[PDB]
RNA sequence: CUAAGAAAUUCACGGCGGGCUUGAUGUCCGCGUCUACCUGAUUCACUGCCGUAUAGGCAG
């Protein structure tokens, strides 16, 4: 929704346990919608100290793996869980399934405010740093990188370049920091094009047999494959509202009383999986929030991406 | 009326990081850095009936038609190399602070008054005694479960690390320090001062745990098992399966924890078993049983409750209890 | 303010009995690899002498 003065790489972070189910229908990578919250719960703790904004986050994930497991015989997969404490009376409590996984991943931060001019860029990302380190970005913990190597440092360059070709040698430098990666954007036009597509091909088809034909491994005969432009993963794309908005206390047991609740149900989106290298900014890889509360349609996107 | 709040949740406080495992040979755990890691294998295991017969198996005929079933099964392992009589167990751990602040809570008044609870313990007697069982619970290697069992020696070594350097080091035998015993040490006060300055701080106080057992020349290390449901598939499975993080076998961070959270010496019953993990309804899963049952007034909900609530503020212990509680977090509150 | 907040999978195990893989076989005709270059830039920081000297000078 604004353009960064700035982008802030957190470096290459090291996440333990994140919550693998990312939606109803979807498992593997965590939602965006955790990496946004996070980037706002980075701007509430130690980004209005600072006088500045952090708005905007780019998922890279040079590493993932999940907790899981392929039983005999089956082509599915199951999600190895954990033994939970045992009940008051000394029973096996019933089990509640949650998908864990290890990730690493750096984010690009958005940041536009007078901090930046009021505070040197290392400083302004080094408190960053050690304010991400103890804080969680999908459920899981974050590992702080001590007594390996060397520790990858934090960056916080300015995109007010003192020059074209300047700007595009920083640019092409921290795409060369993430390089073993692929940046996550989404995919709506694409999706509404493929369902378009598809209405031509076949009527009264609904936008979720269109995000079901882009990720499933399709077979046609003379034995082929329908190709893939690219990764073109499933993503939950927001919460769509589900009931009228409740005052802060009519709605019992909810987390607070100071505001409102409103039932959602989630919103389920196209994704794409790509390396760094092509993308013309790294900037335009950045997932904003569009709440829109009249309507419902608490969502969370990348403008601005093509 | 201070009603209790319907909605309340704790961060979990002091996690660790999986226990990666490495091997090596004793008096080089100096330079251990590049030591190999203990990779989990695949052995096949042919057993025999040795469960007990519900007096309708056991029929000697029946009995020997079985046995002349074999009984296969494939099973993970995890072995040090022909070569290697040491295990090197390596973990994370951050001591984050605003340790009695509540994560999630309806009632502001119920913040107020369950913030000044805790203000009025901290500034008491803080948590010098539940910072002390967790240095000790860090200095003598009960993470290691069953790898402390039958080793020669152990010796943990602790280091804070401050940006990237260690600002101060410890080393501990592990096996001289008591795994049911809280005594005093030099080194084991500066820890636990350490890990108090870390709970009582607003940042994060990070300690890497290094710990070495010399567990013998090729024998079999114990990682976590992962738990994994059947889920009543008509293929056999394998029985065991260990976890590794990327091809290392590993102890699972909720189990590093649980070991850590091994200080409640407090409970109603007798101190047979010794300390047990901080958990609600004070359940221990290698017992089966549950003390600190709600019908006795020294269960978590009751206690807290009468502390914040009615005032009724309990016993040093039960606080300490009630405030190792808080450290471990947990999602509670009533309907 | 992150489908937020919480979690011990674990104890025990004999996989082995035995075995003939052998029979036969044409790889093969033909072929233009050329042209043109500064290794050397202070590239030998070397040998001896006065002085206890590693401190510091001197000789061709």
């Amino acid at each position: 929704v604004t353009d960064p003065e700035a982008l802030l790489l957190l470096p290459r972070l090291s996440i333990q346990n994140a919550n693998a189910i990312s939606s109803p229908l979807t498992w593997g990578f965590p939602s965006p919608g955790a990496f946004t919250g996070f980037v706002h719960a980075l701007q509430r703790r130690v980004g209005i100290s600072l006088d500045i904004e952090l708005d905007g986050v780019g998922i890279v994930c040079h590493r993932f793996e999940a907790q899981i497991s392929q039983p005999a015989g089956k082509r599915t997969k199951v999600f190895n869980l954990t033994r939970n404490p045992l009940n008051r009376d000394g029973s096996t409590a019933a089990i509640v399934e949650e998908g864990r996984a290890h990730l690493e991943v750096s984010l690009l931060l958005g940041v536009h405010g007078d901090g930046l001019d009021d505070h040197p860029a290392q400083e302004i990302a080094r408190q960053v740093q050690e304010q991400a380190g103890a804080m969680r970005l999908a459920g899981g913990s974050i590992l702080p990188w001590c007594n390996e190597r060397f520790p990858a440092p934090n960056a916080e360059l300015l995109m007010l370049g003192g020059s074209d070709e300047q700007r595009r040698k920083n640019q092409r430098r921290l795409t060369r920091r993430l390089l073993p990666g692929f940046a996550l954007v989404s995919r709506e036009a694409l999706l509404q094009q493929h369902l378009e597509t598809l209405r031509t091909t076949l009527p009264e088809a609904t936008t979720l047999d269109a995000l079901l034909d882009l990720c499933r491994i399709n077979f046609e005969p003379p034995w082929q494959v329908r190709d893939k432009p690219g990764w073109l993963v499933p993503i939950p794309a927001g919460y769509n509202a589900l009931s009228p908005l409740y005052l802060p206390g009519e709605v019992r047991n909810a987390r607070d009383r100071e505001t409102p609740l409103r039932f959602v149900e989630n919103l389920f989106g196209l994704g794409e999986w790509l390396s760094p290298h092509r993308v013309a900014a790294l900037s335009d890889l950045l997932w904003y929030h569009h709440a829109e509360p009249d309507k419902g349609l608490y969502r969370w996107s990348t403008p601005r991406f093509v | 009326i201070l009603s209790t709040a319907s909605v309340l949740a704790f961060e979990r406080k002091l996690d660790p990081s999986d226990a990666l495992m490495s091997a090596g040979a004793w008096a080089q755990r100096d330079a251990s850095q590049e030591w190999p890691a203990v990779t989990v294998r695949e052995k096949s295991v042919r057993g025999t009936i040795s469960n007990r017969l519900k007096t309708k198996d056991r029929d000697p005929a029946k009995l020997d038609a079985s046995i002349q079933s074999p009984n296969l099964q494939t099973v993970d392992v995890a072995n040090l190399p022909s070569d290697a009589d040491t295990l090197k167990v390596r973990f994370t751990l951050r001591v984050l602070g605003g340790a009695g602040t509540p994560s999630a809570c309806n009632d502001a008044a119920y913040r107020d008054k369950l913030l000044q609870t805790v203000a009025t313990y901290v500034n008491d007697q803080g948590f010098a005694e539940l910072a002390r069982r967790y240095a000790h619970n860090l200095a003598n290697a009960r993470f290691l479960w069953r790898n402390r069992v039958g080793a020669e020696a152990v010796e943990v070594r602790i280091n804070h690390i401050r940006q990237g350097e260690v600002a101060r080091a410890w080393r501990f035998d592990a096996l001289a320090i008591g795994l049911r015993d809280f005594k005093a040490d030099a080194e084991l006060d500066a820890l636990a001062e350490l890990i108090a300055s870390g709970l009582s701080g607003s940042g994060h106080v990070l300690l890497e745990v290094v710990a070495f057992a010399r567990i013998g020349d090729g024998q079999e290390v114990f990682p976590s098992q992962e738990l994994i449901l059947d889920k009543g598939d008509k293929k056999g499975q394998k029985s065991k399966t260990l976890y590794s993080v990327r091809d290392a076998a590993a102890i699972h961070s909720q189990k590093i924890g649980n070991a850590l959270r091994t200080i409640d010496t407090w409970y109603p019953d007798e101190d047979g078993l010794g300390p047990i993990a901080v958990e609600p309804y004070g359940s221990v899963t290698s017992q089966g049983k549950a003390y600190r049952q709600p019908k006795q007034k020294l269960d978590f909900y009751t206690l807290l409750d009468n502390w914040v609530l009615r005032d009724e503020a309990p016993a040093v212990e039960q606080q300490h209890y009630v405030i190792a509680n808080l450290i471990r977090g947990g999602v509670f509150g009533e309907a």
